DNA sequence: GTCAAGTACTTACGCCTGGTCATTACTAGTACTGCC
RNA sequence: AGACCAGGC
């Protein structure tokens, strides 16, 4: 019985004939998931893909005549639907292009994008739908807009590609272009800061303070810090373009909702009423805003201050008012991961962040630490390619305006109604965003005028190399914190942190300036790319035992919050709070419940003296971090976080499964190191700088790339001329595929002081080994 | 209706007035346009021990090894 | 130990409210309670007055598609009770002097400095100069 | 083993004369212009430190 | 290099009758010195030698 | 010779030449790599004439 | 870089001892009492309030390295060279150590005794809110594999979550290898312009 | 001004307020048929051959260490039997707070874990 | 790519053995051991040829420029 | 010195690593210079 | 040391060769009353109760026993009295003022004695608006003072205010001195470390510490005292030490001319774009940076 | 006159090799074409 | 000549 096998009978078999069904290899397209599945999601699904929710959220967009008191007509211009085809070729009939003839041409492998207007007047009298063209947009391969989506690896060779050819890279002007990740934030979940850099706001800030990065639906972000001042009120922050504004909360709170002003008591304090930190400090920010604003006494005359302030720099026609200017600050900046319809909701998240950040100053709390991979969450670079074609065709629409704003101001024909004046003005701008495109992925910069939510400005594509397979894989798993952090010299955000177990690799992370920063993941981290299901979630929690959050009173470390992404959905208490975390999670992995997924984090803080801030926390949202491990009670597949890992006793082995502590086993220990870290041979045996080598220098190695070499014309190729499979190897060696792809000889090595000639770290090789073809590549 | 140093209203739950720098025998509500007498608003009583961490000490460190 | 059960009003008859804590009102302030025919997902709407105030509240549509809470009356001397099926109600209490208090609709550059950051205003005043 | 793409074909830059910059008249960056190595302020001071001082003009 | 991060230039291409043979009547075609390995501890290349040795034979 | 960094005055140093006839790199002897601090890993020095 | 039949039971006896380390350890720095069980609620008390400071933890981490470092050196002492199965000079391993060529004491007792305590920032193994070092073991336990200790010689191989400890460690020497040369080279840089 | 549907209710039902007779807020799931149920304890039940689990949630409305904490007013029908009123039994113009509050809640039996059989030598 | 001439250590004709050992792999069924053994490939410097070669180059010439597909 | 990406004045091509006295005056690209990888040689 | 002459030092210190004579017992409790004390070390707890309706507190404030901190820093009864009554109220008037004028944008009875009648008068007298003062005159366990505001105030703190002025005041404080520590005798000599250095201060005690032979770590410090020379001395003991941890052999052929370059004008001077400006080489100066 | 609180300003290892990318809007003009 | 990216020691 052999302890392992090359399959010689079958990876021969394979190379003459492909298979034609599906393909080999399953586990070799799994690791590039993250990138095909996060395009596939701005494309299709449901509510129409991420890039029509994307066009909903930019609205209509005004601009009046000056014929006459009214302003004139309203152009309540706007797009509707933005659709992607398949490239296509215009030699008549269209031909289906295939990216071998884009390779070989040296252009851009990329599909017509099509935006369909609503070039509205009047507020609805008659409507122009008109579909333009907006130049040709950069499809990615293998994907639901490339023509290599559903195809055997038969029908690949056929058409010229690679028989196991996984995609995930663009082809921009000849050169496989490709998308970083970026690690960054999580999601809906407020953590409590403390930094320095927080004080220097102005007069008497802290350093103590709080964060949340909510996040839109189409995968758009938006960050609400609440600082700390020693005055002892707090002052929410935000940012609508390049700059920071600064709001006092109690302004916000009555904005949101119409409040009773014990509601913001009853909100804050719990049944701890006879907490004398809580009260005194309670007392400043109710009386500091009674003293600042004596006027502004219901929700509609807050409103009002709140859109007459951010009204020039909003953009906001002289249509709007006040008031409904002053919803269009709250629907757009203020925890918009509730969105419209959701003012309770964004109002008991507020008197959540409040508390919790008096209970961050009182000491009850600890800094929860940005840097440990426990709060991080992943940009797909899918998701960031749907972030900039949203602010591109919101510029597009903009551009339409400023147009007939020079129009309005310059000439004078002009009709609003006439056909032939729409088609008139829009041969007037720049509707060629696919350039803008194909101009963010040759270069890597992030030209827009509302800079994301993101720190880092460049960087953003890499050349995939198609250097080695070991390199050409790499490219896919590997994570970036960003530039901001590179130009630093600090030491503590490089650190290799214990959260990171079975999510990033221990080893595989270059030497030199990227270490701690660029490093990869394990093989079985998997990224979410897809809304999982919340629907059916609260209605099996509140028959659990947990009060709704619209009938609680109830706030503070003493109790546990249950939050699904990042709203309150009732109070429960500590000791009934641990059961349903753990009965959720034996109804998750038993999947005849119908209403919660295998994917769902569940994570729970239990109560501590000074820890980090107690309660339930469910996530279920888009870009997670997800590993496989195996239930103890009934051994099944349970799919958990780096949110959810840091509370639960994980055993590594069987073996060490102790009595009444270990939850969960892993199904190997070998899934927490990389692709690359896992082929290394017997590497519990070598020192850790010296495993961290090969996973630098065996991507640099001179193998093999392809096998479609002639239709290739990259402009640097190495090719080993004749390469073995290894005595030694991995089981995973032969579950990747890497038989496909040689990369170096067996070697008769022998370890000896003999020549002189490699003593310090030098070699020698035999001549006439050499001379029989040895090593040699061209 | 007294919690703390502070004190709300009855009817609509909006923060009252201080009533040592409103005069006298009077405290109206700002929105309800109700009034309270300053009678029954007797004295605000409010005791605050530090926070058991605040003098870290030689001296502290023997208080619970002991 | 155990609890007897007399009967379950299957009527709507009772209901709850939450206001917030020290919440009290005239004698003659009287309520109402509206209901459409769904299936037993009910939705109520709680409405009320005095001479200065409104009390309106509603029910939470999100959370009683599961819960169904249940008044009792229970009898000491015995272990009896009856059931009464109330809902709760989220409620809130509307002013009447400062309800339509309202600015105009526009109020018709250096506006958006009471929101400023700390070297935003330093800039502007340097702008006047 | 594994051969890396480290050859030396892709090293062994010389210079007798060459290309020169436009204005310093100072030779070229780079293997492929056909330019110098540089000599640094960190080789500069340790030619002073030999006491050499032909070698550093 | 090796798969245990065992870098390291080409020297000579060392002759095959200035090689080491065995009594099997092979020669090696890559000589590595042992000192390479104490202040480095890839012993995981130690084992692989085992490991490949019986494999082929 | 010389081989960056450049830290002490002996990490740059003079040679006399012996001419060898067969391959494109620097032949340099092991006493001296202990004052250059170099190993054969691919470390390139420079060579000013 | 084998050891005798002898050696290796010289090696796991003295192993043996350092299953009770990490208790005696803990227990005197947080001042409770000796021979007190490793599940006691005041010994877990107190252990999780040394978490939260800095400086309370430095002690903690320093007398348990002080400790489980006396027993690498009852190890080392032992099993070399008197538990080799191949002595000097045939034994290359250590005739290249002792004699200099390439190589350390502290090198071939990883490779044949004892791998020994990860050492980070001065400290041991960084630990997470909850307590734990790593998800594999228990919060707040005074093992003292748990806190970075690994019993694991390179000739036999170091545990899944010995690796992971000893990981941490070797990127550490990476991390001041690159980014910390910034601050020592612009020294030389600041005192040779004023004596040149 | 009443939307669609809200039909409001004439006539009401029965409440008879007067160691004397207390006012219990019980909570139940909507799956849990309450048109025939008997006991009831202070812990878990059956019904409907599944247990349910029972706890006391009197410090949520209130708390346990201080009076006059509530919330939650009860609504009571006039002296109409048309229309609903604040409860009111004190003669202090207060309403009756609730004294025990009875949370049923769905279960479910972990199994234990068989270290027999996960265990593997 | 395609098997070695020549074997690279001690020097035997190693490249004619390949055809023969895909037929003594599966037509006859032998293992890797005895297969290797009946080809005269005595010293595993020759064994390490025939047991560990890829043949990539059957994946090589599906890619035809010159015949219609 | 001046309000506005921006274009390099007189000064900044005199000041820094990438200046002008440490880029191209306190060290200079050599002609008559080699540059190659070093393999180990005894019998020198 | 070399490139920023750091007067403020991260972390002094000043080694103190204990005389031959006195005893070990004579050192460890000598080095308690050079060790500061602040008023935070002697407190448990404070118990503020704010009256309103006119805003008055009362700032109740509870000790240890005095079994418990006289004998672990030797501080009397009498002299915690004088700490509060003329360091505490005199620091807490200058934050009460200070934030009122910017806001604008179980105990027995009382006539025990008429010395605490007469003593509670000089507080009223000598302050601001401190209405009461009493003092635990036969265990120092509490002292207990009323302070009064008028309606026009808004809401103080009072517990932020009152727990960092008591982190300033200090007990029995030597100036620019934190804390004296006797550590085992490194290489014979008998050594005392304190955290702060202070020479002048250190004067006092020739009885205790011998005073021709206190070295030090502040390299400009001693240039202050102990002249020129002393810093040259100084700075090379400083960066021998630097390199005698690492256990890295340089002569000090090389120490010295470092020294000497950097106290060449008899001040301190640094090696960095300051302590270059006293240069005659233009051309240098615009080489550097 | 003296002492502050806050600003403004400069630094941040050496050498070496590859690749890619690079101004945009618009505005007035000459020419193309549909038209009567 | 820059901007970025990927490296080598
Ligand atoms: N000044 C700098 N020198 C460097 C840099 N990177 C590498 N080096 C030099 O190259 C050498 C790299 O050594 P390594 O990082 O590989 C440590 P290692 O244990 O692998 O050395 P060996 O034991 O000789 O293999 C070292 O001597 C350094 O002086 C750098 O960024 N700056
Ligand atoms: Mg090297
Ligand atoms: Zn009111
Ligand atoms: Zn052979």
């Amino acid at each position: 019985a052999r302890t392992a096998d090359f399959r010689t009978l079958e990876r021969e078999s394979r190379f003459i004939n492909p298979p034609k069904d599906k393909s080999a290899f399953p586990l070799l397209q799994e690791a590039v998931q993250p990138h095909i599945g996060s395009f596939n999601a701005l494309t299709e699904g449901p509510d129409g893909g991420l890039l029509n929710l994307g066009v909903k959220d930019i609205g209509e967009k005004v601009i009046f005549d000056g014929k006459p008191g009214y302003l004139g007509n309203k152009l309540s211009v706007s797009v509707e639907q933005v659709s992607i085809a398949k490239p296509m070729s215009n030699d008549a009939v269209e031909r289906k292009v295939y990216p071998s003839e884009s390779r070989q041409r040296l252009t851009s492998y990329r599909g017509k994008l099509l935006l369909k207007l609503k070039w509205s007047v009047n507020n609805g009298e008659e409507n122009l739908f008109e579909v333009r063209d907006c130049g040709g947009l950069p499809v990615m391969l293998q994907s639901n807009r490339c023509h290599l989506n559903k195809m055997s690896p038969y029908e690949l060779v056929q058409h010229k590609e690679e028989s196991d050819e996984i995609g995930g890279y663009f082809i921009v002007n000849g050169i496989e272009k490709l998308i970083r990740m970026l690690i960054v934030q999580r999601r809906n979940h407020p953590m409590a800061i403390i930094r320095p850099s927080f004080a220097n706001r102005g007069a008497s800030y802290s350093h103590y303070g709080i964060q949340i990065r909510s996040v839109r639906p189409d995968q758009t972000s938006q960050t609400n810090v609440l600082h700390y001042l020693n005055d002892g009120q707090v002052t929410f922050r935000f940012s609508w373009r390049k700059n920071e504004y600064l709001v006092p909360v109690v302004m916000i709170l009555k904005a949101l909702c119409h409040t009773s002003d014990r509601e913001i008591f009853d909100g804050i304090i719990g049944n701890d009423v006879k907490d004398s930190f809580l009260t005194d400090r309670l007392e400043l920010l109710l009386r500091g805003f009674k003293k600042r604003y004596p006027h502004l006494q219901n929700r509609t005359q807050v409103l009002q201050y709140l859109g007459d302030k951010f009204r020039v720099v909003f953009q906001a026609s002289p249509d709007q008012s006040d008031l409904e200017v002053g919803q269009e600050v709250l629907d757009r900046i203020v925890l918009v991961h509730l969105g419209k319809d959701g003012s309770q909701d964004k109002f008991r998240m507020l008197l959540f962040m409040i508390r919790k950040l008096y209970s961050l100053v009182a000491g009850e709390c600890s800094p929860d630490n940005p840097d440990a991979t426990q709060h991080q969450e992943v940009l797909l670079g899918g998701f960031l390619y749907g972030m900039i074609l949203k602010e591109k065709i919101d510029e597009y629409l903009q551009n339409i305006i400023a147009q007939v704003r020079m129009d309005i101001n310059r000439g004078m024909a002009i009709n609003f109604k006439d056909k032939r004046y729409m088609s008139r003005v829009l041969m007037r701008v720049n509707e060629n965003i696919g350039s803008k495109m194909q101009y963010f992925l040759s270069t890597g910069n992030l030209v827009s005028q509302s800079g994301l939510d993101l720190q880092q400005v460049s960087g953003y594509t890499v050349v995939a190399e198609k250097i080695n397979f070991y390199r050409f894989i790499s490219h896919f798993r590997m994570v970036h914190r960003g530039s901001f952090f590179a130009q630093l010299k600090t030491t503590t955000v490089r650190k290799l942190l214990p959260e990171s177990w079975g999510f990033l690799c221990p080893v595989h992370t270059p030497d030199g300036s990227p270490c701690g920063l660029l490093n990869h993941f394990a093989h079985k981290c998997r990224i979410s790319t897809q809304q999982s299901d919340v629907s059916r979630i609260p209605s099996i929690l509140y028959s659990l035992g947990v009060a709704p959050a619209s009938h609680t009173f109830a706030a503070g470390p003493s109790l546990c919050c249950v939050q699904i992404d990042g709203k309150i959905i009732g109070w429960v208490s500590h000791e009934q709070g641990k059961i349903i975390a753990d009965t959720l999670r034996y109804w998750k992995v038993e999947g005849k419940t119908p209403g919660l997924p295998i994917d769902l984090e569940i994570g729970y803080v239990p109560p501590s003296t000074r820890g980090q801030y107690p309660g339930l926390y469910l996530f279920g949202g888009h870009s997670r971090m997800l590993r496989p491990v195996r239930y103890l009670p009934l051994d099944k597949e349970d799919i958990v976080g780096p949110f959810e890992q840091v509370y639960m006793n994980i055993a590594v082995t069987p073996q060490e499964i102790q009595n009444n502590v270990h939850t969960h086993v892993e199904f190997t220990p070998t899934n927490i190191l990389s692709i690359l870290a896992n082929l290394t041979p017997f590497s519990d045996f070598n020192q850790s700088p010296r495993n961290m080598y090969q996973c630098q220098m065996g991507k640099q190695t001179m193998g093999t790339p392809g096998v479609a070499l002639c239709h290739r014309s990259d402009n640097k190729l190495y090719r080993l001329q004749t390469g073995q499979t290894p005595i030694v190897k991995a089981n995973l060696y032969d579950d990747y595929g890497m038989d496909n792809f040689p990369n170096g000889f067996n070697a008769v090595v022998a370890v000896i002081s003999y020549t002189g000639y490699d003593m310090d770290d030098a070699m020698i090789i035999n001549k006439s080994a050499d001379e029989r073809g040895f090593g040699y590549g061209t | 209706s007294v919690v703390g140093s502070l004190i709300f209203c009855l009817d609509c739950g909006d923060l009252l007035e201080n009533p040592n720098a409103v005069l006298g025998s009077n405290v109206e509500c700002s929105q309800c346009k109700a009034i309270y007498p300053k009678s029954q608003f007797s004295n605000l009583k409010v005791v605050t021990t530090t926070a058991d961490d605040a003098f870290p000490s030689s001296l502290r460190a023997k208080k619970s090894v002991v | 130990s155990e609890i007897e059960i007399e009967s379950v009003q299957d009527q709507p008859s009772v209901a709850v409210g939450s206001f917030f804590k020290g919440f009290r009102a005239p004698s003659d302030t009287t309520f109402d309670l509206y209901k459409k025919k769904k299936s037993e997902k009910d939705e109520f709407v709680l409405h009320g007055e005095n001479e200065r105030l409104e009390y309106e509240g509603y029910t939470d549509s999100s959370s009683q598609a599961s819960n169904q809470y249940v008044v009792g009356l229970f009898n000491p001397e015995k272990k009896s009770i009856q059931l009464y099926k109330a809902p709760v109600l989220v409620s809130k209490v509307v002013s009447k002097s400062s309800k339509n208090l309202r600015g105009p609709k526009i109020k018709s550059l250096r506006n958006a400095l009471g929101e400023a950051f700390g070297t935003k205003k330093a800039k502007k005043a340097i702008a006047d100069l | 083993y594994q051969r890396l793409r480290h050859m030396v074909n892709d090293k062994f830059q010389v210079r007798s004369t060459g290309p020169v910059n436009s204005l310093t008249m100072q030779p070229v960056k780079g293997r492929k212009r056909h330019g110098g190595i540089r000599v640094g302020e960190m080789e500069r001071d340790a030619l002073i430190g030999h006491g050499t001082s032909f070698l550093l003009q | 290099s090796s798969r245990h991060g065992q870098k390291g230039v080409c020297s000579r291409k060392w002759p095959t009758i200035d090689m080491p043979f065995s009594e099997t009547g092979i020669q090696p075609d890559i000589i590595i010195n042992p000192h390479a390995f104490p202040s480095r501890m890839t012993i995981g290349m130690f084992v692989e030698s085992l490991a490949g040795k019986a494999g082929a034979l | 010779m010389n081989r960056q960094p450049t830290l002490h005055k002996a990490s740059m140093m003079g040679h006399k030449v012996r001419v060898l006839p067969n391959e494109k790199t620097l032949r340099l002897h092991y006493a001296n790599t202990g004052a250059y601090n170099a190993d054969f890993d691919g470390d390139e020095m420079n060579m000013h004439f | 870089l084998r050891l005798t039949a002898e050696g290796n039971k010289w090696r796991t006896d003295i192993l043996k001892t350092s299953v009770d380390t990490g208790r005696e350890a803990a227990a005197e720095v947080t001042n409770l009492d000796k021979d007190t069980p490793a599940d006691d609620p005041e010994l877990l008390k107190r252990l999780q309030e040394i978490l939260r400071d800095n400086n309370k933890s430095g002690i903690l981490d320093a007398v348990t390295s002080s400790k489980v470092n006396a027993i690498t050196s009852q190890v080392v002492s032992k099993c070399v060279p008197d538990g080799t199965m191949k002595k000097f000079p045939c034994n290359s391993m250590q005739a290249m150590a002792l004699s200099g060529a390439k190589g350390s004491n502290v090198n071939v007792s990883q490779i044949m005794c004892l791998l020994g305590q990860q050492a980070l920032e001065g400290r041991r193994v960084p630990v997470m809110v909850s307590g734990k070092t790593l998800p594999s073991f228990k919060p707040y336990e005074t093992d003292a594999m748990a806190g970075g200790y690994v019993k694991g010689r390179f000739y036999s191989g170091i545990k899944p979550q010995e690796y992971y400890f000893h990981c941490m460690a070797g990127r550490e020497g990476l991390i001041d290898t690159a980014v910390k040369t910034s601050r020592s080279g612009y020294l030389q840089r600041c005192l040779t312009k004023q004596l040149e | 001004s009443i939307p669609d549907g809200f039909k409001k209710c004439k006539h009401l039902k029965n409440f008879p307020l007067n160691k004397q007779q207390q006012v219990w807020l019980i909570k139940f799931p909507s799956n849990v048929d309450i048109s025939k149920l008997k006991s009831l304890p202070v812990t878990t039940m059956t019904i409907d051959k599944h247990d349910y689990k029972i706890m006391d949630d009197t410090d949520i409305e209130s708390s346990l260490t201080q009076d006059n904490l509530s919330n939650m007013t009860l609504l009571v029908p006039s002296e109409s039997k048309e229309s609903l009123k604040i409860a009111s039994t004190a003669k202090d113009n207060a309403p009756l707070q609730f004294d025990k509050v009875f949370s049923v809640s769905e279960t479910a039996k972990i199994p234990a874990i068989d270290y027999s059989k996960v265990r593997v030598p | 790519m395609i098997v070695p001439v020549r074997c690279f250590s001690c020097g035997k004709v190693v490249g004619d053995k390949w055809e023969s050992y895909l037929n003594l792999l599966q037509e006859d069924e032998l293992d890797e051991g005895t297969a290797l053994s009946r080809l005269g490939l005595k010293r595993y410097c020759c064994r390490r040829m025939i047991l560990t070669h890829v043949d990539l180059i059957e994946k090589f010439l599906r890619y035809n420029p010159l015949e219609k597909r | 010195k001046a309000q506005g990406v921006p274009i390099p004045g007189v000064k900044q091509a005199l000041e820094k690593k990438e200046g002008l006295f440490r880029k191209h005056m306190m060290g200079k690209r050599v002609n008559y210079a080699a540059r190659s990888v070093i393999s180990p040689d005894p019998n020198i | 040391i070399v490139m920023t002459a750091s007067a403020a030092i991260k972390t002094p210190q000043m080694t103190l060769p204990i005389w031959n004579d006195v005893s070990d017992e004579q050192a460890d409790t000598f080095c308690k009353s050079i060790s500061k004390v602040l008023l935070s070390e002697v407190i448990d707890k404070v118990i503020v109760t704010e009256t309103t309706g006119a805003r008055s507190y009362v700032i109740h404030m509870r000790f240890f026993d005095n079994n418990e901190y006289s004998e672990e820093y030797d501080v009397s009864k009498e002299e915690l009295q004088n700490v509060i009554s003329n360091q505490f109220i005199h620091l807490l008037e200058a934050a009460i003022v200070k934030e009122i004028k910017k806001q604008k944008r179980v105990e027995a009875n009382n006539n025990m004695n008429k010395v605490q009648r007469d003593r509670q008068s000089a507080i009223i007298s000598h302050h601001r608006f401190i209405t009461k003062y009493n003092f635990d005159d036969e265990s120092g366990k509490w002292c207990e003072f009323k302070l009064e505001l008028a309606a026009d105030t808004e809401k103080l703190l009072m517990v932020n205010i009152v727990e960092e002025i008591c982190r300033k005041s200090i007990i029995r404080q030597i100036p620019h001195i934190d804390r004296c520590v006797h550590p085992e005798p490194e290489n014979g000599k008998r050594v005392l470390v304190t955290e702060g250095v202070n020479f002048q201060a250190m004067w006092d005690q020739e009885a205790f510490i011998d005073v021709d032979g206190i070295t030090s770590n502040d390299v400009a410090a001693v240039l202050k005292t102990y002249g020129v020379e002393a810093a040259r001395n100084t700075i090379v003991n400083e960066i021998n030490n630097v390199f005698s941890r690492y256990a890295i052999s340089v002569s000090f052929r090389h120490l010295d001319l470092i020294a000497d370059m950097m106290t060449r004008q008899g001040t301190y001077l640094a090696f960095n774009r300051q302590g270059m400006e006293t240069s005659t080489s233009s051309f240098m100066k615009m080489s550097y940076e």
